[PDB]
């Protein structure tokens, strides 16, 4: 109200309201999802359109061979913090010939969003991410919110009626973590997932964005007739 | 006074054939009089197809070829997993060894590989950027002694056709892959036999349409 | 008063909000891409007689294989273009080669968020990028003062822009010439125009393959007008 | 942040003028009248000091006129303070010119020269601006006897006769009237002071509320000479004109 | 650019089937003066590491602490900091392989020649090189200044190539280590008969080895030699 | 090669009872080459006169610097600065330059106008000061200068006789040296009278 | 090196030989010693191999971006201070370079510029440039008209570069021949002076110092 | 340093600094250009509010910015030094640079590209001021005449007025100026130009300058008697 | 480049610099014109090392031509020569000098005086009725010194030049391939076609 014309000032009752703001432009974005086994880790994203002429808005982003994440917000904050996020991948291998840690990776972006939310001039990140990946530990699935809270899950949804898929993926979680050596099935489990938070459309061959990393897989995107397989 | 260059000695060939490219270079590296290994691998795949070596002081070999395969890695960020063809590599590298041309890595550098109508291509850069595409070149220690041959085996330069005497050239008829590997095998053995810096291994790379295949041989280890 | 970098209760930024009214306010330019080429077309829009149109500039070359067509505050795209015409020829110079339409695209949107308290405030200017690449094809952009690009079969922007893009939902398909795009793009701009459109308050321009980008002679456009009224008229 | 505490000191009105430019000439209103006169033969400077005491040192006070260089005067309406901040960088920009070209700088690029200092501080650097008005008294081979106004927008004339300070409107009026071309400095010493005793808000003029000066050729031969004058000197030409 | 003040000599390692063993003696020098007897130039990095350093002291010191700081780093915001996020040989080189060649890049160098002894996660020995200049190797064997022209001809006639690694047990690699050791007291004027000697095995772990001695001397020859030519008595 | 000595040149100061005195050669050279005859050394700000010899370029730069501060000094004291504080004036601006000095030798002669007692300065290529009661040398025929002086001189001479000693003072110095002479000139100073003279000297 | 550059009644003549060397070792014999900055103007190359590629290469860059600026052909004038003013930047600092900027304006006609690393900048109609200039210029200066035919034009260079070939150690391999009209430049071609000697002494009767 | 950004957008879409700008420039004294068929004129009002001005040396309305180009303004007079500066800068970089004079289009171009910056950039606000540039390209016979204003957009005129009652002047040269044939001569041009200011400036007196300009460097500044004899002439035909 | 030579005769300057331009071994120009018109009445000379003598003359130029516009107004040659001297004095002291000798003639139109200015790159001025730079005075300064008088006819001036254009010709070890000559007076700057 009066507390909301910067970052750099608490409410009340201790509330950052510009932060918040940023938090509301992930909710009017697309609805993405991730899910992981012990061997595989899965981004599924539901793509947006501006009208029949334009192209399908894209969500999924690689970091490295292992890591990669999907978007949810503004899409060029989420530029930004994948070229963060390359770049510290890449100063992790060629430094000390280490693969980042997903986990690690989860402590620099929250550190990066942090800054953005104590100082004056600047403002928060708008957007939120699922950051999936395959290290030393295995299989690894994070979700960003830019606040700077970074948290760890065997499975999420964020973006426009992700609540939905959440609630599925809390029903089947005793199920898809066992769904190991097996990356077709924890294909499907995310398709299934995404689509409990559709309405009125459905998973075109242009409209599903697809991601997976596991043990002897890099992080590879599927899109366009690679994913008719799982409509 | 700290002298921040050095020289760890090796050599490099690098030949195109019609549908093919090799680069080869010997595995020994050495200081002064010493040996530091007897196989230590001067010769990488960086990548979308191109094999790439920077002989001479190691130190910047390696921090040269770290840096170009760096650079193929931004290049597929940045323009959306487009393949780095050897002409675009060539120029990038120009880049890379200009940004120091007032403290150059003391290197020779050679690429092999492709072209985009599938022929085979070698590009040769001295150490401070300038490059050239060319069918057949050697670098390092034993150039020398490797080129004049290669002009002689490769090119038929001053070989004519018998009974015309030096009326009619010998026709530069083309090379197999298995013709060109026995070149490079008897460069090295007689490089091995006349310097003193080459010996102990000989990797070959070689590349096609289908992919990167590696060829390891023996040199003497005196 | 307020910060430049302020996000809205919606989670959007105020001043990219704003600029976007900006555009609003613009003369129409209108893309269209085919397998042929892609035409760029817009509404010179003169704001008195005594003023020599052939000196309003709102179409523009990138490169050899990149055109750019503009709408809104026209002022703030000279710096926007003389970026792309830099990032063009660096990577030419870097890579020995042309530089991807969307590569390009996305150098020029970098630049769009880059605004605080760097520059002063968000562009006021949208742009429609036409080119050609081995790998894509023909291609038409969309790049916004938000940092967002689309790619569009076909696009108009500017103060008709909802009119022409209704036009263009039902007009466009994938086998379209270059003639019938030529054509439709002069068809919608006369449309939502408020002066009658002729070679002098309007402007056409293509990017193919073959010739590269170019602006077309106000006698080349004519012509195309006459053709145009002629076929109207047919039925 | 700090932005909550920002005057913004550098911005258009929706009329298009520039807020503190036009409240600093308001400023500039309320001070002491200062009266320049260009003749064929010199320039006349007379300026009114403001409500004085008698316990005032007139003689080693200066807050009126002051010499620039040896060929160059100016006169002073508004913050003292602002002016002498302004003309030791008109000092220095005299000198600077004298060394690099080995000639006197001529008047017009010394005033042009504070003019845009002026201006700069009214379009960019968020600081307030100068609330000070010039008359720029000078010489020079090329255009002879020069009388200049420079005040807090920067901008810059030239004038035959003219005003700055209080009472300009009814000062500029009288100096219409019976200034014409062929006058002589005696003459404009006598239409200044005329000026000055009728359109002054004080009682009467006299010696200690007045600062004079005088630019001639009255220097022995094709050479100018500045005259400040003395306080006995005021009081001598008050007499001579019949003012007093 | 400097000169090195206070020095250490010869780092000498080798592989053999079940890891690697890497030695260097404890004497600091100060030119021709044997200043300092009592230094330590086997740094460990874990239990699955051995770094050995050669060369100006002042700047071995240096890397000694940087490497107890990369310990505390990695360690931070790390639950498996002790399993499968502990430092590996390879990460530790490669961070020294960067800064020495860095260091050179700047006109100021660490006046060092550095080994690096290891065992990797996957049990796969790791031993390579890295000096002043930032050039770096690797060999079955592996030695620094004196070491280089003496100790590595006896280490490879046991281990001449990749093959002859499997062939190599523990006790016949400490063997030639040692041997080696006595041969460099023997030639190297800047030696001590003092040394350390590590071995990092991927069963038996890291087993360091202080205060070992060059015993079974050979002298008693010295007492027939006479004068320089003809002399007799 | 050294800055010193490239173009040449001598300035001498000397006191007398109530004047002083200032002279200098014309000289101006490329080293062997001789360039200008008319290269005055000798320059004043109000009353107070400083001689510079060395690097040419220095010496104009250094005449044009002091004008310009001696000129500043007059519009905010309102009154001429005089020797006493011009010499200190120097030796500040000299001493800035400490480790990128005017390769110069300035010799300041002047009357205090308020005491009205005679005052002559030196100072090497920094700035120390050099306050002789009798004679001041400068340039590249100072030992020969100091030489003339050291013999010549004599405390409390007339303005005219003043004239006469430190003339042949520099003229035989002068004559001495290759790089100094062709032509020169001396001013006699008094309290509020500066006399002018040039001097016929051999022309080699 | 030899590479030389005249201008004539038919526009310009570039030629330049293909050898480069470290010390007495020969390197390259297939160097191109001309730069292709545009389809109008022509660098040549001579001195540091790499000095001249990249910053000739850069020169075609903003050239390119003067055009797309100023929607004209960019002048040699303009084209060869852009050139010399950038080395001038880094005069000291150890560049090596000789170069000619060839082209041809409606504006200017034919027109060459000498620009050189220590920031010489020399307009001119005829220049030589590397280790055997002086061998081209003997040949030039006495065969050398305005009226010659554009086909008299490109032997006399290809023979300037033959008579430096045979002469200076550090000059040989080829002969490349770019002719400069006003539409564009033309190439005419690579010559071995290994062949192109012996058939030189046999049609002109030249070189009978030489046994064949 | 001051960073403050002062040129900002309002909900509508707005700039409201640089739409206040253009408000000084309409405050400004009456500026026109005409381009005839050989030439350019640059007419210019002076407010006669003051006299006791000495004309020799008040800073003259039409500055050249080099020998061959001149500007013209109306707004804020400091603001306008400052773009004048700047520009006869560039001109001098591009003879530097180029090794030719600056073409008419290329001067505007950079005229009108300082102004846009100053819309854009943080701690400044935009410049109160529009501009007339005229001249002849280097060696080139065809009349050039371009007009700039605070938000940097700039653009060729056959005719252009701007200033104070420039709306009543650009209605007199829409109706007079035909495009087909321009004022032939320097006369014709110079005194449909004089009739333009005419119908806004009051007194035909010291009110008017002109300044013509011809091709090959050819500028001259008509002097008062020269203008009273078009002043004269015109109404004399108007008495019928 | 080699010789620049200056004399200032009763009612103009004229100057005269030599044509060739060599690198090294070889001549390559022989039609060089090293100077440069800074104003209608002002011309500079300049003679130095390779690059920063074209370098410098057009800067100054650069400065002088801004000058003129600015002021509508002509600087006078002592102002010009003032101006230069203190860039040659600014630039002895940088991290890489103007290694530039210059001689500047202009016409004084105020003063209706020519007016002749030696300068090198020091920033060391004088003004004087005939200089140059290099070892050109060298040989010419004494037939100057004989047949010098400040009261000669332009044409006068022109053939004391041939005189020492004819020693140099003789003594120097160099071939500088003639002269250019140019002739500053109160009509502007033109050149003699025919020396
Ligand atoms: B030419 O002789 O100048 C030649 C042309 C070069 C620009 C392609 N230069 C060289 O051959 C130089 C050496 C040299 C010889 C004679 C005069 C000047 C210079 N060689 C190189 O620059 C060189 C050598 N080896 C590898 C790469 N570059
Ligand atoms: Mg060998
Ligand atoms: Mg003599
Ligand atoms: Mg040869």
């Amino acid at each position: 109200n009066n507390y909301d014309g910067d970052t750099v000032t608490f409410s009340p009752t201790g509330r950052l309201f510009q932060v918040e703001y940023a938090l509301e432009a992930i909710k009017q974005g697309s609805v993405t999802v991730g899910l992981r086994s012990n061997t595989h880790a899965v981004l599924v994203a539901l793509k947006r359109n501006a009208d029949e002429l334009s192209s399908y808005q894209k969500k999924i982003i690689k970091c490295d061979e292992h890591m990669g994440l999907s978007l949810a917000g503004l899409a060029p904050d989420a530029r930004v913090l994948s070229n963060y996020l390359r770049q510290q991948c890449n100063y992790s291998s060629l430094v000390f010939n280490r693969k980042l840690a997903v986990e690690r990776a989860g402590h620099l972006l929250c550190d990066k969003a942090q800054k953005n939310t104590q100082s004056y001039g600047g403002r928060p990140y708008g957007v939120g991410l699922l950051i999936i990946g395959y290290d030393k530990s295995g299989a690894h699935l994070l979700e960003f919110q830019p606040s700077g809270n970074v948290t760890e899950l065997y499975g999420t949804a964020i973006g426009a009626r992700s609540q939905g898929a959440k609630t599925y993926l809390e029903r089947t979680l005793d199920t898809f973590i066992k769904i190991d050596g097996n990356p077709d099935e924890l294909i499907k489990a995310g398709v299934e997932a995404i689509s409990q938070s559709l309405r009125d459309e459905s998973l075109t061959v242009d409209n599903l964005s697809i991601a997976i990393v596991g043990k002897d897989t890099p992080f590879t995107i599927y899109d366009g007739e690679a994913v008719a397989k799982y409509i | 006074q700290f002298n921040p260059y050095g020289d760890n000695g090796g050599t490099i060939l690098g030949i195109a054939g019609e549908d093919f490219a090799v680069l080869a270079g010997d595995t020994r590296n050495i200081t002064d009089y010493s040996i530091n290994s007897r196989y230590e691998p001067k010769v990488f795949d960086c990548g979308d197809n191109i094999v790439m070596s920077a002989n001479g002081f190691a130190a910047d070999g390696d921090a040269l070829v770290k840096r170009f395969k760096n650079s193929v890695k931004w290049y597929h960020f940045d323009h959306n997993d487009k393949k780095l063809s050897i002409n675009s590599a060539a120029r990038n590298i120009q880049h890379l060894l200009y940004g120091k041309r007032f403290f150059p890595y003391y290197v020779h550098t050679i690429i092999a590989g492709l072209d985009e109508d599938g022929k085979g291509a070698v590009y040769s850069f001295d150490p401070v950027g300038s490059y050239e595409r060319e069918q057949c070149r050697a670098g390092g220690a034993a150039a020398s002694l490797i080129m004049p041959f290669l002009d002689n085996q490769v090119n038929f330069k001053n070989q004519y056709e018998p009974g015309t005497n030096g009326k009619v050239k010998k026709p530069l008829k083309y090379l197999s892959v298995e013709e060109v590997i026995k070149l490079v095998r008897d460069s090295f053995t007689s490089a091995t036999e006349r310097h003193i810096q080459v010996g102990d291994g000989l990797e070959i790379l070689i590349v096609t349409k289908d992919g990167v295949r590696k060829e390891f041989y023996e040199l003497k280890r005196d | 008063d307020r910060g430049v970098s302020t996000f809205s209760p919606e989670g959007r930024l105020f001043q990219v909000e704003y600029s976007l009214e900006a555009i609003k306010l613009g003369s129409t330019a209108i893309g269209i891409a085919t397998k042929e080429g892609v035409v760029l077309g817009v509404e010179k829009r003169a704001t008195s007689p005594l003023l020599e149109s052939d000196s309003i500039e709102k179409i523009v070359e990138i490169d050899r294989h990149i055109g750019c067509a503009m709408s809104g505050l026209t002022a703030d795209a000279r710096s926007m273009i003389e970026h792309a015409r830099t990032a063009a020829v660096t990577h030419n110079l870097y890579y020995d080669e042309d530089i991807n339409v969307e590569s390009l695209t996305q150098s020029v949107c970098d630049l769009a968020l880059r605004f605080g308290e760097l520059m002063s405030r968000p562009f006021g200017v949208a742009l429609l990028i036409a080119g050609h690449d081995a790998d894509d094809g023909y291609q038409l952009f969309h790049a916004e003062p938000s940092g967002t690009f689309y790619r569009y079969n076909a696009k108009a922007i500017g103060s008709g822009s909802e009119g022409a893009q209704a036009e263009l939902l039902n007009e466009w398909h994938s086998s379209l010439t270059l003639k019938e795009a030529e054509l439709l793009v002069l068809k919608i701009l006369k449309q939502v125009m408020e002066e009658k459109l002729d070679e002098n308050n309007a402007q056409l321009s293509c990017i193919t393959k073959q010739d590269g980008f170019k602006i077309y002679d106000n006698e080349k456009t004519a012509e195309l007008i006459k053709e145009l009224k002629e076929k109207e008229a047919a039925e | 942040g700090s932005r909550r505490y920002d005057s913004r000191t550098t911005i258009f009105s929706p009329e298009g003028r520039l807020y503190q430019v036009e409240y600093a000439l308001e400023s500039i209103s309320h001070a002491g009248t200062a009266i320049g006169i260009m003749a064929s033969d010199g320039i006349v400077l007379a300026a009114e000091r403001k409500v004085t005491s008698t316990l005032l040192e007139q003689d080693t006070s200066t807050e009126k006129l002051y010499k620039l260089n040896d060929k160059i005067a100016v006169a002073v309406a508004g913050l003292t303070a602002d002016a002498e901040i302004l003309i030791n960088t008109a000092r220095i920009h005299a000198q600077n010119y004298l060394k690099t070209y080995n000639e006197d700088i001529p008047v017009e690029i010394l005033v042009r020269r504070l003019s845009d200092i002026k201006q700069g501080y009214t379009q960019h650097g968020g600081l307030r601006p100068f609330g000070v008005s010039f008359i720029y008294a000078g010489y020079d081979d090329r255009y002879g006897y020069q009388l200049y106004t420079s005040n807090p927008s920067g901008n810059y004339t030239g004038w035959k006769a003219i005003s700055v300070g209080a009472n300009t409107s009814a000062a500029q009026t009288l100096l219409q009237m019976d200034y014409k071309d062929d006058m002589k400095v005696d003459d404009a010493i006598e239409l200044a002071l005329k000026t000055l005793s009728k359109t002054t808000d004080s009682s009467a003029l006299t010696y200690d509320r007045l600062e004079f000066a005088t630019i001639r050729k009255g220097a022995n031969d094709g050479e100018v000479y500045q005259k400040i004058f003395k306080p006995q000197e005021i009081k001598d030409i008050l007499v001579k004109t019949g003012i007093t | 650019t400097q000169q090195p003040i206070v020095t250490g000599t010869s780092v000498i390692s080798m592989k053999y089937d079940n890891g690697v063993i890497i030695a260097a003696d404890n004497l600091g020098s100060y030119g021709s003066l044997l200043r300092f007897n009592g230094v330590e130039r086997l740094i460990p990095v874990g239990d699955n590491t051995v770094v050995g350093i050669s060369g100006d002291i002042s700047d071995m010191q240096h890397i000694e602490r940087l490497l107890k700081d990369l310990v505390t780093e990695n360690a931070y915001d790390n639950p498996l900091a002790d399993a499968e996020e502990a430092l590996e040989p390879s990460y530790i080189f490669e961070y020294l392989a960067t800064v020495m060649y860095q260091r050179r890049s700047k006109m100021n160098p660490l006046w060092n020649a550095i080994i690096v002894a290891g065992v990797q996660s996957n049990g796969d020995q790791f031993l390579r090189y890295v000096n002043l200049l930032g050039v770096t190797y690797s060999s079955p064997t592996l030695a620094t200044g004196f070491g280089a022209h003496m100790a590595n001809p006896l280490l490879r006639k046991v281990v001449d190539r990749e093959s002859d690694i499997p062939k190599t047990t523990v006790q016949v690699a400490e063997e030639a280590i040692v041997n080696a050791m006595r041969v460099l007291y023997y030639r190297d004027a800047r030696s001590s008969r003092n040394f350390s000697l590590a071995i990092i095995d991927k069963n038996t772990g890291l087993t360091f080895k202080k205060n070992l001695q060059v015993e079974n001397m050979k002298w008693d020859f010295a007492k027939d030699i006479k004068g320089y030519g003809t002399q007799k008595i | 090669s050294d800055p010193s000595s490239i173009n040449g040149g001598i300035v001498v100061a000397m006191t007398g009872k109530d004047c002083v005195a200032i002279a200098c050669d014309l000289r101006l050279g490329s080293q062997s080459l001789g360039v200008s005859n008319k290269f005055e050394k000798i320059f004043h700000y109000g009353h107070v006169f400083l001689g510079i010899t060395g690097l040419a370029t220095d010496v104009t730069t250094l005449n044009e610097m002091f004008r310009y501060k001696t000129n500043l000094y007059k519009l905010k004291e309102e009154r001429a600065i005089e020797p006493e504080t011009f010499t200190q004036l120097v030796s500040s601006s000299l001493y800035e330059r400490r480790f990128g000095p005017y390769f110069v030798g300035p010799v300041v002669a002047g009357i205090n106008s308020k005491s009205g007692k005679p005052f002559i300065a030196g100072f090497d290529l920094i700035g120390c000061i050099d306050e002789a009661k009798d004679f001041i040398v400068s340039g590249t025929a100072s030992d020969q200068l100091f030489g003339m002086c050291e013999s010549l001189y004599e405390p409390n001479l007339e303005p005219e006789d003043l004239f006469e000693t430190i003339s042949q003072a520099l003229l035989n110095a002068a004559d001495r040296d290759a790089l100094s002479g062709w032509g020169a000139v001396v001013y006699i100073i008094k309290k509020d009278e500066v006399v002018k003279r040039y001097l016929k000297m051999r022309q080699d | 090196t030899t590479t030389l550059a005249f201008r004539f009644q038919g526009g310009i003549i570039v030629a330049v030989d293909s050898r480069a060397t470290a010390g007495n070792w020969v390197a390259s014999q297939t160097v191109k010693k001309v730069i292709e900055i545009n389809p109008f103007l022509l660098g040549t190359m001579a001195g540091g191999t790499a000095d001249c590629q990249f910053w000739e290469t850069w020169l075609g860059s903003q050239c390119r971006l003067h055009e797309l600026r100023e929607k004209e052909r960019i002048s040699v004038a303009a084209a060869s201070k852009i050139l010399s003013n950038l080395v001038y930047q880094y005069k000291g600092a150890g560049l090596s370079m000789g170069t000619m900027i060839c082209g041809y304006t409606r504006k200017e006609g034919p027109t060459i510029y000498y620009v050189d690393s220590d920031g010489t900048r020399l307009k001119g109609d005829i220049f030589c440039v590397g280790s055997g200039q002086t061998f081209a210029y003997g040949v030039l200066d006495s065969n050398y008209k305005w009226d010659l035919s554009v086909e008299d034009a490109l032997y006399l260079g290809k023979r300037s570069i033959l008579a430096a070939a045979h002469r200076d150690a550090y000059s040989g391999g080829s002969v490349n021949l770019y002719h400069v009209t006003e539409d564009g430049w033309i190439y005419h071609g690579n010559h071995d002076v290994g062949e192109l000697f012996w058939k030189v002494k046999e049609e002109e009767g030249s070189f009978n110092n030489v046994i064949g | 340093g001051y960073d403050r950004a002062l040129s900002i957008f309002s909900p509508d879409g707005h700039i409201f600094q640089v739409e206040y700008a253009l408000e000084a420039v309409k405050r400004g004294t009456c500026a026109v250009g005409v381009k005839g068929k050989n030439c350019v004129v640059l007419g210019c009002e002076r407010r006669s509010t003051l006299k006791l001005q000495d004309t020799r040396i008040t800073p003259s309305k039409v500055s050249k910015i080099d020998s061959h180009v001149v500007l013209s303004f109306s707004g804020l007079n400091a603001d306008s030094r400052i773009l004048i500066e700047k520009a006869r800068v560039e001109a001098q970089s591009h003879r530097l640079t180029l090794e030719d004079p600056v073409t008419v289009e290329y001067l505007t171009r950079y005229v009108a590209g300082v102004q846009q910056r100053y819309t854009q950039s943080g701690g400044v606000r935009p410049f109160g001021v529009s501009t007339l540039i005229a001249g002849f390209d280097p060696r080139d016979d065809e009349p050039k005449l371009y007009q700039t204003e605070p938000s940097g957009i700039y653009s060729s005129w056959s005719a252009q007025t701007i200033g104070r009652n420039s709306k009543t002047v650009r209605e007199f040269l829409e109706k007079n100026y035909d495009r087909k044939e321009p004022p032939a001569t320097v006369e014709e041009c110079v005194k449909l130009t004089v009739r333009s200011l005419l119908e806004v400036v009051q007194t035909g007196a010291k009110n008017i300058e002109i300044t013509v300009v011809k091709p090959d460097s050819d500028i001259v500044a008509l002097s008062s008697e020269e203008i009273n004899q078009y002043v004269t002439q015109i109404e004399q035909e108007k008495q019928e | 480049m080699d010789i620049i030579l200056g004399i200032r005769v009763q009612d103009s300057v004229i100057l005269a610099s030599s044509k060739a331009v060599t690198r090294g071994i070889s001549v390559l120009k022989d039609s060089d014109d090293k100077t440069r018109q800074l104003s209608p009445h002002t011309l500079m000379s300049f003679a130095g090392e390779a690059g920063d003598t074209v370098q410098f003359a057009e800067y100054i130029q650069a400065n002088i031509q801004l000058y003129s516009i600015r002021e509508d107004y002509e600087l006078s040659p002592q102002a010009v020569s003032s101006f230069v001297r203190q860039e040659l004095a600014k630039s002895i002291r940088s991290r890489r000098p103007y290694q530039v000798n210059v001689l500047i003639g202009g016409y004084d139109k105020k003063k209706n005086k020519p007016e002749l200015y030696q300068i090198d790159y020091l920033g060391t001025k004088v003004e004087l009725p005939y200089g140059a730079h290099g070892y050109s005075g060298f040989y010419t300064f004494s037939l100057l010194d004989h047949h010098y008088r400040p009261d000669m006819t332009t044409e006068e001036g022109l053939d004391l030049l041939k005189l020492c254009v004819q020693e140099l010709e003789k003594r120097m070890p160099m071939d500088f391939k003639g002269v250019i000559v140019k002739i500053v007076d109160k009509d502007g700057i033109r050149q003699v076609d025919d020396f």
